[PDB]
């Protein structure tokens, strides 16, 4: 699995839009949307609001939390803690990747949210390896990792697999 | 019962196959559900982009649907064409009852595969070889899946009493409670019958 | 997903070989001293050094000293006929173990065996008392270089890392590939050239 | 005990024609694109789309292939779909090796010195072999002659290709002691880019 | 040295950048092929006289050469595999046609077994999904934009 199959599963997500034509609800194989309004905030996928933007068919809203303010804070509770903080969505990197590439007309200081959140990831990967070091140096065999995304997960879980099996080797071959 | 868990149970078991250091029991009916709702969704689309906006979404969902299907189908053919003599040895061993990993066609394919490479691997060498070195044992020259491997899990359903085994000192084993929600990294061998029942999924 | 060939992995680190690994092969064909405990007759034209004159039938004598590949001292090491007899490569030693112990970042494991872990796993198959030292000194070696390996692969951007791969073995190499095959990977993605 | 034993034993001496069929087509000018699946059309083929969902039982490509990105059944030349419609059969793809694409080394002109001939070839099979020959950089000449004639602009034959033994141009080869060759030697000569050596594939041996 | 000839098999094939595929080496798998014959040759020769003349001393030499076939024979299959999996690779990465640059360079058998394993995988596609087929080798990147 590729960071492309991760982006792909993050494209499912909710968002609201705001359309600016009429259309009846729509009976997807994965759900009902719609009815569609003018002007009246809508529940879609984030692939579908990607895709009527670049069609310029409605309006972008950002998430609440997409806040320069509030992501100033989670950055800094995930700083100031040891261990991994819970993050407001399981994939927040490909839903600020996709907004920020696709709507930055709709989203205010949409540099200072990449930022944040690479600021963020950044910490966040720091973390992960301070954890792996502590975990292959007393050689353990079970962790905790409630709060880890499916991203950096899938970034780095070949490796660190491919280490612990090695490991398994050398610590059993003394047979 | 609803397409939205049809759906949820494919991405599971295309994720479980990613993860998964070995092949994964046969899931039929999950692949047959959504071929069949696949046919019947492009069965109800016409053909004219106008004020038709419906199907250029319709056919989008389609797509990505067909894309995992897709992925989950190549991961199972690779892991299938990798360790073959291993799989349909262990088949033939197969007790009645337990749920099989193969279907009918997979099964096909890998002794087709084995065939022509034991037909191969004869014509090229093995009849210019001498008398004595002509019969190469499959079982044991192709390399074994390795159960031993760790891996990522997320607990679907709380499960209890699982008990950890460091290393061979049984004085370092110990045991271990996993609660519903977490995320955990283990030896799949540890783990696999809670994978096959479904209880846990491979993150 | 990943790209259709992986090379098949190696089994050297196991109870046994793997038997169509090319590591594997790679490792099984580097040369190691012997002894002989029985005169071996009619192969001293491929030891020539040690062809004992030239009217004992090209015999090898007893208690020569010869370098055999490790497949062939394998194949004939039987502890009931002591055919030969096994001696410890200097590397194995206490010093060199001693010399892990104390920092295992240090050595190129390239330049002294492309396969140094493979190769040491394989020679416990002989009996010997310092079969556990060996296992031990090989895994205080792994866990002493992985986080050094972890910093390297997800630093190698930034740091000109070619003189630490150049020195790594052939799985270190294949593991390092893996790690900055996943970060090109995200970095593509996050600049959108990944599709 | 049992070991040794083994081993000293080891040693021991003693109505629709394409209905049912699939065809994807690459590699085509527009024109010929459409003639090809106006011809599949008339013979009751279908035809699929680029990026189609469904796998394809035939990828059509030209005589010299080209890039086919998709899954096929079997690849097939419009040569052997020629073939096929004038013997309304469907050939084995792999009963002719004129049927698959033929690898060729670029640049290479082996026989720009040779002056070749054709005997008992016809239609498309005839014009596959000329294209290729003139590929290759030899003339062919409609008749088979010996001895160069300013007045009618032909060139003394350098070779007799053929696949069979009998014939005017086969006789007149030995008569005049021209190598007869099979169609193998030419194969194999723009595989190779060199001119093969034709002892090793007279028509006598075959 | 016995064995040398399939050692630089290997090492021609190992040192190959990843995913070419070089010239097929028949002289050397000729001249190993031999050389294993000949050792055979002598083990055979060699077992007669320590039954025939009661020679038990030579036994264990004569294991020695048959520790070498089984190297031989080790080897060949090896490198073999190892062509077998490139092969594959270029079946996913070209399609149904292989350039002809690498065309050149695979031997009659192993175009024979390319063209098995297609025929097989093109069967077990027809068999998914009922009359339809499903292509999995299209899509192989997520559809995002």
């Amino acid at each position: 699995m590729d960071a492309a199959e991760v982006e792909f599963l993050a494209e499912k997500e909710l968002v609201t839009i705001i359309p600016n034509f009429s259309l009846d609800k729509i009976y997807l194989i994965g759900g009902d949307l719609g009815p569609f309004n003018p002007g009246l905030p809508v529940e879609v996928p984030l692939w579908l609001a990607i895709n009527l933007k670049q069609r310029q068919k409605c309006r972008l809203l950002p998430p609440e939390w997409m806040d320069v303010e509030k992501l100033e804070k989670m950055r800094d509770h995930e700083r100031k803690e040891e261990t991994f903080t819970p993050m407001p969505s399981p994939y927040y990197m490909e839903l600020t990747k996709l907004l920020l590439n696709h709507a930055s007309d709709n989203i205010p200081k949409a540099d200072e949210i990449r930022t944040l959140v690479k600021d963020m990831w950044d910490t966040r990967i720091a973390k992960l390896r301070v954890s792996a070091d502590s975990f292959v140096r007393q050689q353990e065999a079970h962790a905790k990792l409630d709060n880890l995304t499916l991203m950096e997960i899938n970034t780095s879980g070949t490796f660190l697999t491919q280490a612990l099996n090695h490991m398994y080797k050398l610590r059993t071959n003394l047979q | 019962l609803t397409p939205a868990e049809l759906i949820e149970r494919l991405e599971q078991a295309w994720m479980n196959e990613k993860f998964a250091p070995e092949l994964l029991e046969s899931k039929p009916e999950i692949v047959e559900c959504v071929m069949e709702q696949l046919e019947h969704m492009e069965e109800n689309l016409r053909r004219a982009k106008r004020e038709d906006l419906k199907v250029s979404i319709h056919q989008m969902e389609m797509e990505r649907i067909r894309y995992v299907l897709s992925s989950y189908l190549r991961c199972r053919l690779m892991k299938i064409e990798k360790f073959f003599p291993h799989v349909l040895e262990k088949e033939k061993t197969r007790p009645e009852g337990e749920p099989s990993s193969l279907s009918p066609e997979e099964l096909a394919f890998a002794r087709e595969f084995m065939a022509n490479t034991e037909s191969y691997l004869k014509n090229v060498a093995l009849k210019h070889m001498p008398p004595n070195l002509q019969k190469v044992d499959l079982f044991r020259a192709v390399p074994k899946p390795d159960l031993d491997s760790y891996v990522f899990l997320r607990v679907r359903e709380r499960q209890e009493n699982i008990l950890v085994e460091p290393d061979t000192d049984e004085q370092r084993d110990y045991v271990i409670d996993l609660e519903k929600g977490s995320q955990h990294l283990i030896r799949y061998k540890t783990i696999a019958p809670l994978v096959a029942s479904g209880a846990v999924q491979l993150i | 997903m990943s790209e259709a060939y992986f090379r098949v992995e190696s089994g050297a680190l196991g109870p046994e070989e793997n038997f169509l690994s090319l590591d594997d092969i790679l490792m099984s064909h580097e040369k190691l001293p012997v002894r002989t405990e029985t005169a071996m007759p009619r192969l001293g034209a491929f030891f020539l050094e040690r062809s004992a004159g030239a009217e004992t039938d090209n015999a090898v004598p007893q208690g020569s000293k010869l370098e055999l590949p490790l497949w062939l001292a394998k194949g004939l090491f039987d502890n009931k006929r002591r055919i030969l007899s096994v001696e410890l490569p200097k590397i194995y030693q206490e010093g060199w173990r001693t010399v892990f112990s104390a920092d295992p970042n240090v050595v190129d494991l390239h330049k002294m065996g492309p396969h140094f872990y493979g190769f040491g796993s394989q020679l416990l198959h002989f009996d010997s008392p310092e079969n556990a030292d060996i296992s031990q000194s090989l895994l205080q070696t792994f866990i002493g270089r992985f986080r050094r390996i972890m910093d390297s692969s997800q630093n190698a951007y930034n740091e000109d890392t070619s003189a630490l791969v150049a020195r790594l073995d052939e799985m270190e190499r294949g593991l390092f590939q893996t790690g900055q095959k996943g970060l090109n990977d995200f970095q593509c993605w996050e600049k959108g050239q990944a599709s | 005990e049992q070991a040794d034993e083994d081993l000293l034993s080891q040693y021991e001496n003693g109505e629709g024609l394409f209905s049912q069929k699939s065809f994807l087509v690459l590699g085509f000018s527009n024109e010929n694109e459409s003639n090809i699946a106006n011809i599949i059309k008339e013979n009751a083929g279908k035809i699929m789309s680029l990026l189609s969902r469904t796998v394809a039982d035939y990828a059509v490509v030209p005589l010299l292939g080209c890039e086919v990105e998709a899954t096929v059944g079997e690849v097939v030349t419009n040569t052997w779909l020629v073939t096929c419609i004038d013997y309304q059969t469907l050939f084995d793809p792999k009963s002719n090796p004129l049927f698959t694409p033929v690898p060729v080394m670029t640049g290479m002109t082996p026989l720009e010195d040779c002056v070749i001939s054709f005997s008992q070839c016809a239609g498309a099979e005839k014009e596959s072999l000329t294209f290729l020959a003139n590929l290759l950089g030899a003339s062919v000449q409609e008749y088979f002659v010996r001895k160069s004639n300013a007045k009618k602009g032909m060139f003394a034959s350098t070779h007799l290709i053929l696949k069979e033994r009998g014939g005017s141009k086969y006789e007149a080869a030995k008569k005049w002691n021209l190598p007869a060759v099979t169609i193998a030697w030419l194969l194999e000569t723009a595989r190779t880019g060199k001119r093969a050596d034709e002892s090793h594939f007279l028509i006598e041996n075959s | 040295m016995f064995c040398e000839k399939a050692m630089e098999l290997i090492r021609e094939l190992h040192r190959a950048p990843e995913g070419q595929l070089p010239a097929f080496n028949e002289d050397g798998l000729r001249q190993v092929l031999e050389e294993m014959k000949a050792l055979y040759e002598q083990n055979q020769s060699d077992v007669n006289e320590a039954k025939s003349g009661g020679r038990s001393d030579l036994i264990p030499t004569i294991k020695f050469r048959h520790c070498s076939l089984l190297r031989n024979r080790r080897c060949t299959v090896a490198y073999l595999y190892d062509r077998l999996l490139r092969i594959r690779a270029l079946r996913w990465e070209y399609g149904s046609i292989l350039p002809n640059a690498l065309r050149f360079h695979m031997a009659a058998e192993e175009m024979e077994w390319f063209n098995n394993y297609k025929r097989s995988l093109a069967t077990y596609m027809r068999s998914l999904g009922g009359d339809e087929g499903l292509d999995i080798t299209q899509d192989m990147k997520p559809p995002k934009s």
